[PDB]
């Protein structure tokens, strides 16, 4: 019984994944390239 | 998404987030030795890891009147690591070289460097002065090794070729306003498909200041340069006991 359109529009981030082992290590090789960086981080 | 980069090979990495850019020396990549080219018939050895790595080497110090240095590859690293072991045990010797040197300073000091390559960089000398004596460069400024050597007389580079066009030749410049290192990666160049590491050096990195540096008295007055390289791609051949020189 109301006119007002405020009334009527009036949550986890992670998901838990199964892990029973540590993970694997894939086979990386060098890498001479520039713009993406994995090392600098923010903390 | 220039500025910030990262090159890691075999188990060391560098991360530099001032960069300008990777120049690959003659627009190719080093490779290795296809069959079509390699004439020695014993199997080469490819150590793939334990030799292609980022050796930080020395570090140079540079003031106002710095004149400039070069050091000769592969001679800076035949008494360095698991490089220096099997070039000295192995006759012959190919490799690529990925040349990264680094020179902070603040966003106060100014300056500028050309760190260049060159192939059969030949050294002369001064000839006696007054140029009538056949006077051949000693074994330590003909090979400094790692210690590196000052150049006499930059301008011709002691070799009688001017600075001015030193630009020719693979190179990239430092200047301290905008970037703070420079990544040169040089393939193998010679003419024949191997050859001696002790003997032969392939090349030359050139690395003078030509603006000079210059900050106000209240600033950091060492301002260091180091170059770190890593040969990519290298293999030996020819086994045989332990040369030094
Ligand atoms: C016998 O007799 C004889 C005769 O005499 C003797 O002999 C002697 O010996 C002695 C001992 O050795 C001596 O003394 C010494 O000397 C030295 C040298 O001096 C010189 O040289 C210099 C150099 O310069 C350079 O650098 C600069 C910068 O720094 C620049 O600028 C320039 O340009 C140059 O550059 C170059 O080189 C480089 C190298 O590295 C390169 O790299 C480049 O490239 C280029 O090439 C010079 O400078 C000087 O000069 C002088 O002089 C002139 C004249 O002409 C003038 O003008 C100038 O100015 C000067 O003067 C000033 O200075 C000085 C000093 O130097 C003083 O002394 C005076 O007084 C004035 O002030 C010359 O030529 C020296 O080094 C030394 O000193 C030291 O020690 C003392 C005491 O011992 C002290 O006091 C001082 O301080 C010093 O200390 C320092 O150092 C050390 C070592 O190094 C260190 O460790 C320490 O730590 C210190 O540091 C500190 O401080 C500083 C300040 O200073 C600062 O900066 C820092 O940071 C820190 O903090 C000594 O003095 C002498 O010389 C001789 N003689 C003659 C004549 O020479 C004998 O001995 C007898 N016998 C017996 C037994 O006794």
């Amino acid at each position: 019984g109301d006119r007002v359109a405020d009334m009527i529009e009036s949550r986890a981030l992670t998901q838990a994944l199964p892990a029973p082992t540590g993970q694997n290590t894939q086979v990386s090789s060098h890498r001479l390239d520039t713009g993406e960086v994995p090392a600098l981080q923010a903390a | 998404s220039d500025r910030v980069a990262q090159l890691t090979i075999g188990n060391s990495t560098i991360t530099t987030q001032e960069a300008a850019n990777i120049i690959v020396g003659y627009g190719e990549w080093p490779s290795y030795c296809s069959d079509d080219d390699a004439t020695a018939v014993d199997k080469p050895t490819r150590p793939d890891v334990s030799v292609n790595r980022f050796y930080t080497l020395d570090t140079k110090l540079w003031e106002k009147s710095s004149k400039g240095w070069y050091w000769k590859f592969p001679d800076v690293l035949t008494e360095t690591g698991v490089f220096g072991q099997n070039a000295q045990f192995h006759y012959l010797y190919r490799s690529g070289f990925c040349i990264h040197v680094q020179c902070n300073a603040s966003k106060f000091h100014q300056g500028a460097l050309l760190v260049a390559i060159l192939p059969e960089y030949v050294i002369g000398t001064v000839a006696g002065g007054t140029g009538t004596e056949d006077s051949h460069p000693p074994y330590i400024q003909t090979q400094p090794g790692a210690d590196g050597f000052e150049l006499q007389h930059p301008y011709v580079l002691d070799a009688g070729i001017p600075i001015s066009q030193l630009t020719v030749c693979p190179h990239q410049w430092i200047n301290l306003r905008t970037n703070n290192c420079a990544t040169i990666i040089v393939p193998y160049m010679n003419t024949l498909p191997f050859d001696s590491a002790l003997n032969h050096c392939n090349f030359g990195l050139l690395v003078v200041p030509i603006s000079p540096l210059d900050f106000d008295q209240g600033a950091t007055p060492v301002i260091p340069i180091t170059i770190t390289l890593a040969p990519m791609c290298s293999e030996f051949a020819g086994l045989r006991q332990a040369v030094t020189q």
